[PDB]
RNA sequence: UAGCGGCGAGCGAACGGGGAGCAGCCCAGAGCCUGAAUCAGUGUGUGUGUUAGUGGAAGCGUCUGGAAAGGCGCGCGAUACAGGGUGACAGCCCCGUACACAAAAAUGCACAUGCUGUGAGCUCGAUGAGUAGGGCGGGACACGUGGUAUCCUGUCUGAAUAUGGGGGGACCAUCCUCCAAGGCUAAAUACUCCUGACUGACCGAUAGUGAACCAGUACCGUGAGGGAAAGGCGAAAAGAACCCCGGCGAGGGGAGUGAAAAAGAACCUGAAACCGUGUACGUACAAGCAGUGGGAGCACGCUUAGGCGUGUGACUGCGUACCUUUUGUAUAAUGGGUCAGCGACUUAUAUUCUGUAGCAAGGUUAACCGAAUAGGGGAGCCGAAGGGAAACCGAGUCUUAACU
């Protein structure tokens, strides 16, 4: 029981405060 | 020191040195560990990281996956590869000075002695190869688990004491300490004694 | 397998009869002129190794 | 009575086992501290090294050369001397005693004392004392 | 030779699951929590065997204050009267004395209050 | 160790000694004598071994038990109690084991005897040229161009030939040793895809080969390639005839088999997490790491008639998990859903110190030999003498013209 996960996920605005 | 006979009662005179000196528990216990490390044969392996069967391809990515880092499938804390330490076939014998083996002999022949534990009697022989024979000469002496030994090496005596599992026939070159321990009694003939002073000096 | 035995270190240290070790002192290669007669003849005898860096000199050549 | 014997008192200590629990003392780390260069499995530093000053067998000059004619040389006891064959040593007949070498092409004797039967040396050197010492046994000096 | 720890471990684990009998939830099912839950009882153990001395300390100067003054006296003057008199009851004694035995506890705080005055 | 080395990290000989095993020849050519030894290939004969196999000793009665090989009592075999199986643990029930034998046919090995082919012995002569060496550029020798010998080579050159030439660590002279530019040669040495036997302080199904189960299979990938999980009824299937509920089901209850069916094939043992039914006690006005100290009541049993134990626990004092990392964490900093299994200071060779044992100004062997953990083997290593860069000197030595 392994699947692995391919999935990438969307770049967010970047805290960068 | 005077070694007295129970057959023949002949007077037999050998070296105190070599029969009658002290009894040297720390020496004797090293050359008995010595000599069963020297019976292992040490034949044994596993198989580490690199020698398991598989590939070094990464299971997954180093980021991103929400699990453990991995390098390999072969990793001593994975399921079915691993092994931190494997054994390799490796020799368990031991060094132990020609002196120390000689003075633990002296030291266990002394005790035996003293433990009335060693007979000396005259030739020992059996006429015919009969297993038979021999249990019959050793049941007349009160004699269960004995070691025999021989200054010279006969097939008739050998071959006599072969399917007696508490009877075993020796020669003098061939004597080990861990037989003469292990043996409730030893037996020693004029000739064996003989050689016994020659060898260990 | 047998230590190696730094072979700079060798070059540089004896070993001595009560187990120091004595080294060429390091201030009379070059630069004499502007030095004192005194500290220059001062330094021409070897010395013995100091305590403190004793160890670092038994590690570096462990058999000689 | 092969289950009887024991060692001696001393002879052994059972090693030291790191990693083994709380009470056994050294665990968590087994003795090598916390973080660092050191407490890194297959870490340190190796010999000679001062953490980048220039290490003491560096600092130092390099000094002397090796002489070849050392290493054919050796020094005899007056002890060993008189226990080589009958009473007369030379150059040869010492390696059958076996207290110089097969390579070895030069000696010479100095004063250890204990020598008692008179010795003639042909070919060897007698410092200053070991002259002195088989003169009064007996001995004499002869190139 | 390979050592197989399944025997020993179980029988860690039972003892240490034992002791947290009686626990709530996971307290007394799981090892992981039950270990903790074992070893801060051990913690209040060894502290309570302490702060027992005292309370009981504490409860039998209530019970001997509330006594006295129902005689009429204060409890600091009915022990300072006592030690005047060179009387050694604790407070043990004191308390279990003013609970069952009225008569006798009115003879203590006589006698303490001659030796005042 | 000597040396090499941004003289750094590191690399690291030889001479010499002790062992295993030993074997020396042929062509560059003519003559005399010509199977003359030794070799290779094909026939015959002896011995041995492999490929099928044969014989192979000696126990019974009672007790427990489903069943004894076990307990008890009395016997026998053993040049055979090495192993395996048999209803629990077998020297004497079976297969085997020690031991003694066996081959029509095919084969490897060591010999003797035939054939074929090259080929003995003596005299004289000859005795390897684009080579040695050199210039340039590289590589190999422990040796990185350094004072660098020696060997190999891409490129350009180029001898003497035995009154000659090479080497002996720049190089020269003298001495010593050998004869390149043509070849052949078993032994001691390295390894096991495979075959047989034997052994193991090696594993015992998450271990051991990835694979104990028709596994490199299923499965994944276009492809190279990657790559699992899955063992256990019982001594013997004797694997549940038959009856009943049910959908001519599934599943179940009887019956029967068996020592045992909560051994029924979803089958040895059957733990934990997790999920349930029953019983006792507590809980719907009471705030928080859920425990701990005190503690009434209730329900069960024990002797005594008072308590002691077991379970529960109203009420009450105190009390903010564990680990890690930190000056410092209940911290709202990190890690963990839980259970079970696995999972991290090991091993080899050297060096120093401590303890202990042997021997002691001596101690100890390595390889190897060895019907062998013995005994041989003392090659060698460490120590008893140091000082100096070294020659050298020596209980002294170095420093200095020499030491108060």
């Amino acid at each position: 029981n392994n699947r692995p996960v391919y999935i990438p996920r969307p770049r967010p605005p970047h805290p960068r405060l | 020191m005077e070694l007295v006979l129970k057959d023949a009662q002949s007077a037999l005179t050998v070296s105190e040195t070599t029969f009658g000196r002290d009894f040297n528990e720390a020496l004797v216990h090293q050359v008995v560990v010595a000599y069963a490390a020297g019976a292992r044969q040490g034949t044994r392996a596993q198989k580490t990281r690199a020698e398991v069967t598989g590939s070094g391809k990464k299971p997954w990515r180093q980021k991103g996956t929400g699990r453990a880092r991995s390098g390999s499938i072969k990793s001593p804390i994975w399921r079915s590869g691993g092994v931190t330490f494997a054994a390799r076939p490796q020799d368990h014998s031991q060094k132990v000075n020609k002196k120390m083996y000689r003075g633990a002999l002296k030291s266990i022949l002394s005790e035996l002695v003293r433990q009335d534990r060693l007979i000396v009697v005259e030739k020992f022989s059996v006429e015919a190869p009969k297993t038979k024979l021999l249990a019959q000469k050793l049941k007349d002496m009160a004699l269960e688990d004995v070691l025999i030994i021989t200054g010279e090496l006969d097939e008739n005596l050998f071959l006599a004491a072969r399917n007696l599992h508490k009877v075993d026939v020796r020669d003098a070159t061939g004597i080990d300490p861990v037989s003469l321990i292990a043996f409730d009694k030893v037996v020693m003939t004029a000739d064996a004694v003989k050689q016994v002073e020659e060898m260990l000096a | 397998p047998k230590i190696k035995t730094v072979r700079g270190a060798a070059k540089r240290f004896k070993k001595t009869g009560k187990g120091g070790f004595k080294h060429k002192h390091a201030n009379l290669r070059h630069i004499l002129t502007k030095k004192a007669t005194k500290r220059k003849r001062h330094l021409r005898p070897k010395a013995m190794v100091s305590k403190g860096d004793l160890g670092l000199v038994i590690a570096c050549l462990p058999y000689a | 009575r092969l289950n009887t014997l024991s060692p001696a008192e001393g002879s052994k200590k059972a090693g030291k086992r790191l990693g083994r629990g709380i009470g056994s003392g050294l665990g968590k780390t087994g003795g090598r501290g916390h973080k660092g260069q050191k407490s890194r499995s297959g870490g340190g530093v190796r010999r000679g090294f001062e953490g980048g000053q220039m290490p003491l067998y560096r600092r130092l000059p390099k000094f002397g050369f090796t002489s070849r004619k050392a290493a054919i040389t050796a020094e005899i006891r007056l002890s060993d001397l008189a226990k080589v064959e009958g009473g007369v040593v030379d150059l040869n007949t010492l390696k059958a005693a076996n207290i110089i070498g097969i390579q070895i092409e030069f000696a010479k004797v100095i004063l250890a004392g204990e020598v008692t039967t008179p010795v003639t040396v042909r070919g060897l050197r007698v410092t200053k004392g070991a002259r002195a010492a088989i003169e009064a046994a007996g001995g004499k000096i002869e190139e | 030779a390979r050592v197989k720890r399944g025997v020993i471990a179980r029988a860690r684990h039972k003892k240490i699951l034992k002791q947290a009998k009686g626990y709530y939830g996971a307290r007394s099912r799981v090892y992981r929590v039950a270990f903790q839950a074992v070893i801060k009882a051990g913690q209040y153990a060894y502290r309570d065997r302490r702060q027992r001395k005292r309370q009981f300390r504490q409860l039998w100067i209530a019970r001997i204050n509330a006594a006295a003054r129902q005689n009429g006296i204060s409890y600091s003057k009915f022990i300072n009267g006592l030690k005047k008199a060179s009387v050694e009851i604790d407070r043990k004694i004191l308390a279990d004395i003013a609970v069952f035995d009225k008569v006798a506890f009115t003879a203590l705080v006589e006698k303490a209050k001659a030796a005042l005055a």
